[PDB]
This record gives C-alpha cells, structure tokens and sequence, in this order.
C-alpha cells in the first residue's frame, strides 16, 4: 500500500507515488521473532515496491539503533533491483521528549543509519515535522543533510479569521526554507477530511511560495 | 479551488 | 480520490496516478436537480485533478444519452486548466443485457460521445472488460477507437491447478490484441486481497506478454 | 514475488 507526494511544478502541482513500509514491519524490535519475521517482510515489500517502478520508498526511523533496518536495505540495493531511492522517515523532534542527546537527537539517528550505508547517494530523508521545533544550530545542521521531502500534519495547521488552515509563524518561516530546497510534500491526517478542504492545505503552501 | 479574500490570513489566535 | 494505473515498461511495471470522478456524480440523471449538482461537483473535480497535474482522469459513461456529460467538459476544456487527457470507462458489454443496437451498443455510446467532443484529441476511451466477450466484428471496431487503458476486474481471473489467477482462453486472446497497443492497465476488485496476491496479477499479465 | 513452477499454466477447469 502506497503514499502520495506532492511536488511543487513552481521553480500548478504534481503528484507522484511513493511506496510505504507496513507499519507493523520492526526490524529490530527487541524480540527475536519480531526481527525475523519482519526482516523477511521488509524484502517482500522494497521488491514488490521495485517491480512496480515506485520512484522512491519511505522507510521509518524512529529509535537509536537501526543495524537491521540497514543490513536489509544494503542487501536489497546489492541485487539491483531497487526503487533506486530510499526517504528515511525522520522526526525533526521526538515524540517521546514531549511526554549530544538533547534537541540533536533524531538527527545523529539519521546521520548513525546514514553512515552504515556509507553515505548511499540512494538513501535520503523525508522530514517529519510536529508542533514543537528545535533550536537553529540544529535546524542548520538538518538543512546539510539530503532532505528529500517534508512531511506535514494536518494537526500543525492553525485556521485564521475567514476559516482556512494556514501554518504558525514559527512554522513559516521553517517552511519557507525547506521551499527553497525545493522538497516534496506529504500531508498526513487527511482522514475526515473533504477533497476540497484538502485541497486547501496546497493552495497555501503555493501561496507561501512568495512572503 | 477559487481562491477568496483573506483565505491566506494569518491566525489572528492560536 | 484517485486510482492507480500500471504501464508495462516492456515493449518490469510502472505506476502512476489517475483521478476518477465520485460515483454519485450523475450528469445525466433524469432528475433535474441531480443534473445540478453533479454538473457542479463534476467541475469541483476536474479542476482539482488539473490543480494536482494529475496526467488523466477516468470519467464513466454507462448509458446511451451522454450530452450534458459532453458539454461540461467541453466547457472545462476550454478553460485551459485541465488534466490535458480524459480516459472515458466504457463496458465492452452493456451490464443490463447479462441480466446497430446489438453487441456493438457501447461501442455506439463512445462513438456518440466522440463526436460530441469533436473527436478531440484529450479523449480516449479506458474500456471495461467483463466475463462476457463479443463477437470479432465488435472487438475489431472497437480496436480502431483510442484504447488507453483496460480495466480488468480480478472476477475475470480463473485460478489454476497450482493456485493462482489466469486468464481463460478466450479473455487471453483479447488481452493480447491489447498488448500490442501498449495500453496501461487497471485492476479493480483489489479489496481482501494481499498485497503479496494482488502482485501475481501483474506477474500473469507480463507472462502474457509472451504467448 | 519469486516466480515459482507451474504458475502461469492454464485453469485445467473453469
């Protein structure tokens, strides 16, 4: 089962389509039959992700260590036969801090993971990004990394007087620089919600486009 | 999709 | 909400992202204010699926009479704010007659439509197979219309000595003649069914390349 | 996604 990213057609949209790991897929659950069972899972899915020219695949990193997330992947690409582009889905904050190892956190997951593939062309990151944000001695040391792509809740959206979702200045301003990148998008949550109020949500990222 | 006044407005509450 | 159609790269799959009109839209419905509001909606729709860059949209015609589906979108056509190509879902054989106005009836609906739209080059036909066939003197006059796409329903599918899903005789026939126009490919009926069975169907279709 | 023997042949039944 699949994702669909938005890419900006302004340097007017476009739509492409990403494949998704299952979620209950955990490579290295503490368990042992979790991590066999879902070591094996994992290559079904980057294959059947392969066979259908899916241009990229969005896989999780959410803890600290990810050596069998890594050997996997680094076997599958060694076949050569690969969607030829890995997004590894990262939190710019984690969650478990909201109810160096403070605000850097997440990005030494990325850069760990990062350096077991030694530093892969094929792999970059997918950016999550939540309500709190980070200082900017570590939004600058994200901004080095491959980013891919950003990933929006529909829950950061504040609604303004006349009713529409529209992003905290915090959170402009942080969009802004990732619209300079020139990322992808994907918007999460958009269940309960109409074709046309999520159509909203992109016309403001195009407007956003020029502040 | 028809863009009206104001849709872009900041939030004037948070 | 969109669909996902499957392109051989032979001439190994390749995926991308139609939009299809909500069902209930019916411009055509007898009722005068179902005409009103699908007219509506219909346009809500396609300029959305133009917004997104979306390359085609599937837009059914399951009945004779056709004329107000022609004028709004000839109309949206002329905005110039379109998805740029319109796949119409066509059954190869009318539905109601399995419990020239013979077999070559929905061939007549296109060839109606067609001329409505003035045989304009955005219009092709996505065409519907069941498990009914007919005749070759039908088949051949619909090979001449614009085929994008078939639809392919996993109803039509017989499973075989070792389990898996094939095409009878008869419907391996077709599906060849649709081959050799490189037509794209829609599976319907994907619900309860693994994404690991729902692959098989497109290893059958490739096989089939080779026949 | 390992094609295996047998897997394209036809339904000996319909």
């Amino acid at each position: 089962l699949c994702m669909p990213v938005f890419h900006p057609r302004f340097k007017d949209w476009n739509t492409l389509i990403v494949g998704k790991l299952s979620p209950w897929i955990r490579p290295d659950s503490k368990v042992e039959k979790i991590r066999r069972n879902s070591e094996a899972a994992m290559l079904q899915e980057l294959n059947f992700g392969a066979y259908l020219g899916l241009p990229a695949f969005l896989l999780p990193l959410n803890q600290e260590d990810n050596t069998n997330l890594a050997r996997v992947l680094t076997n599958h690409i060694h076949t050569g036969h690969h969607s030829s582009m890995f997004w590894m889905r990262v939190p710019l904050v984690a969650p478990e801090d909201l109810r160096y190892s403070g605000e850097e956190k997440t990005w030494m997951w990325w850069h760990n993971f990062r350096t077991l593939c030694d530093y892969s062309k094929r792999i970059a990151v997918a950016l999550e990004i939540g309500a709190d944000l980070p200082s900017n001695h570590v939004i600058d040391r994200w901004l080095g990394e491959p980013i891919k792509a950003a990933i929006l809740p529909t829950s950061i959206f504040l609604t303004n007087k006349k009713g529409f979702p529209v992003l905290s200045k915090m959170h402009q301003r942080l969009i802004f620089r990732l619209l300079k990148l020139e990322v992808q998008f994907i918007i999460t949550g958009t269940n309960h919600h109409s074709e046309k109020e999520f159509c909203s949500y992109l016309q403001y990222l195009e407007y956003l486009s020029q502040n | 999709s028809r863009v009206v006044p104001g849709q872009f407005d900041d939030a004037d509450s948070s």
